[PDB]
């Protein structure tokens, strides 16, 4: 699933990339703009941005006039987004062909739910959700 | 000749409750030697064989005390004290006598005890696309039946049938028999059973 | 302590030799006749041979089946107990045991599945069950060799479920019945562990 994701996905930088800040939510929510939005929002002063070109390379740039953690990220690549949600078959599908859900077990964690879920819906369709919505980090850390 | 050896080939033995399962030696088995000689073998379903108790009486080391034993001549009682949830396998009355060994016996199917149920007669048409791919496969499926000692009719005959039986499990303590019906293209265009569960054939068709 | 662990499984066809050892550990190996044990999967159990103790000398008798095809042989200072296969044929699809007696099979061996079948790997023919009108199943037909796990609900329903024993067939292939009994669309998946065909199923009447 990572290899075929990354290897799909390595054609899409040029476009936009992704970011990695410790920003309070309500603040970088209010100013984000011009297709920019929180990829996952690991806390309540910590959040993952997904967004465009010119202006995430800004948004750490946003982040380096209040002084704060600045990493852009070298991996920029493609996800929470349409740019990616456009490819239905290579990034939505061929990447988890097989799968075999386990039950209750030891209770994992997923995300982009927000909640504790069995883990019968860990596949393809998780790395879709993945790529079109939200993590919710921080609604999951709250609830762990 | 070759000395026959026979049990109650079926112990339906129940936790907490003593059995004995006898033995048919049509020579004599007692020695001149004053021992009697025939071995006590129990398979454990999914493990290997155990021996429990030789020269008729005496037990082995290493299996517990419940497995007791003795006999006449010819006729022999292996007195299981109790039986657990572990007491569950198949017993074989094995005569050490007349070497070659070949023939362990039809072993006994030693079973969790309980009152007599109904078996779920499900008749199972085969899938179209199964009928499409070159094969077909109707399927008589019977499932929560105990004891196991019916076997799945085929009519309008039988011939083409092959037994998927389960073993017991342990909080329902039943059995599910699975009669597979191989079949091929054209002759596609019932199933009966014979359990002690109920008297007259229940007859259900594709 | 003693123990009899076995090796020496594998896949093989008609008409070829394979390879059985008895390791023999925590006892004297030269005492004890070393004896070869065949289980018919689910019937009943059939004895092939022996070899007879070094000290004893003898001889090495086998089953009236295995004439002139299996042969057994021992040694003490290497501890091993052999049961050479030759001129396999179909029959020979059992797992042995290994024996400590030639008429005294006081220990036995764990059991090596000896399987000897003219089929190939391959995937299965996974064919559903519709509901006359009940119980919910999918047949997993034309399957080698045998492992297998079939669960439901992809491993989330575990009541009721019947997960059938092989199905022999004359063609050396396998098939299995996994079937659930609850009232309601249910998932049953296979996995075939050696060829990697994992085959997702929906089912309805």
């Amino acid at each position: 699933v990572v290899a075929l994701r990354s290897r799909v996905i390595a054609t899409m930088p040029g476009n936009k990339g992704m970011a990695s800040i410790a920003a309070p939510a309500g603040e970088v929510r209010a100013r984000i703009g011009d297709r920019v939005e929180i990829a996952a929002v690991n806390g309540p002063r910590s959040v993952v941005v997904a967004g465009d070109s010119d202006e995430l390379d800004r948004l750490v740039a946003s982040c380096t006039t209040e002084c704060i953690r600045a990493k852009r990220l070298a991996v920029d690549y493609a996800s929470h987004s349409s740019h990616v949600e456009t490819i239905r078959d290579a990034l939505h599908a061929e990447l988890g062909e097989d799968f075999h859900p386990l039950p209750g077990f030891v209770p994992f964690f997923s995300t982009v739910t927000g909640r504790w879920t069995q883990p019968d819906e860990l596949d393809a369709g998780y790395w879709y959700r993945n790529l079109r919505r939200t993590v919710r980090f921080a609604d999951a850390v709250r609830a762990l | 000749d070759v000395v026959m050896t026979q049990s109650p080939l079926s112990l339906p033995v129940t936790p907490g409750e003593p059995a004995s399962i006898s033995c048919r030696s049509s020579q004599s088995l007692l020695h001149s030697n004053g021992y009697n000689y025939l071995d006590w073998y129990l398979q454990k379903p999914g493990q290997s064989p155990q021996l429990l108790i030789y020269l008729g009486s005496n037990r082995a080391s290493g299996v517990p005390d419940r497995f007791s034993g003795s006999g006449s001549g010819t006729d022999f009682t292996l007195k299981i004290s109790r039986v657990e949830a572990e007491d569950v396998g198949v017993y074989y009355c094995m005569q050490s006598l007349q070497t070659p060994r070949l023939t362990f016996g039809p072993g006994t199917k030693v079973d969790i005890k309980r009152t007599v149920a109904a078996p779920s007669v499900f008749i199972f048409p085969p899938s179209d696309e199964q009928l499409k791919s070159g094969t077909a496969s109707v399927v008589c499926l019977l499932n929560n039946f105990y004891p196991r000692g019916a076997k799945v009719q085929w009519k309008v005959q039988s011939g083409n049938s092959q037994e998927s039986v389960t073993e017991q499990d342990s909080k329902d303590s039943t059995y599910s028999l699975s009669s597979t019906l191989t079949l091929s293209k054209a002759d596609y265009e019932a199933c009966e059973v014979t359990h002690q569960g109920l008297s007259s054939p229940v007859t259900k068709s594709f | 302590e003693v123990q009899l662990v076995q090796s020496g499984g594998g896949l093989v066809q008609p008409g070829r030799s394979l390879r059985l050892s008895c390791t023999a550990s925590g006892f004297t190996f030269g005492d004890y006749a070393m004896s070869w044990v065949r289980q018919a999967p689910g019937k009943g159990l059939e004895w092939v041979g022996f070899i007879r103790s070094k000290a004893y000398g003898g001889t090495t008798e086998y089953a009236a089946s295995v004439k002139g095809r299996f042969t057994i042989s021992r040694d003490d200072s290497k501890s091993i107990a052999y049961l050479q296969m030759n001129s396999l044929k179909t029959e020979d699809t059992a797992v042995y045991y290994c024996t400590r007696g030639g008429t005294l099979f006081d220990y036995w061996g764990q059991g090596t599945l000896v399987t000897v079948s003219s089929a190939s790997t391959k995937g299965p023919s996974v064919f559903p069950l519709a509901p006359s009108s009940a119980a919910l199943g999918c047949l997993v037909k034309d399957y080698f060799p045998e492992p297998v796990t079939v669960s439901w609900n992809s491993g989330a329903l575990t009541s009721g479920v019947h997960t059938f024993p092989a199905v022999l067939q004359s063609s050396g292939l396998y098939s299995l019945s996994s079937v659930v009994t609850v009232p309601s669309t249910y998932i049953c998946n296979v996995n075939h562990k050696p060829s990697n065909t994992k085959v997702d199923k929906k089912v309805e009447p």
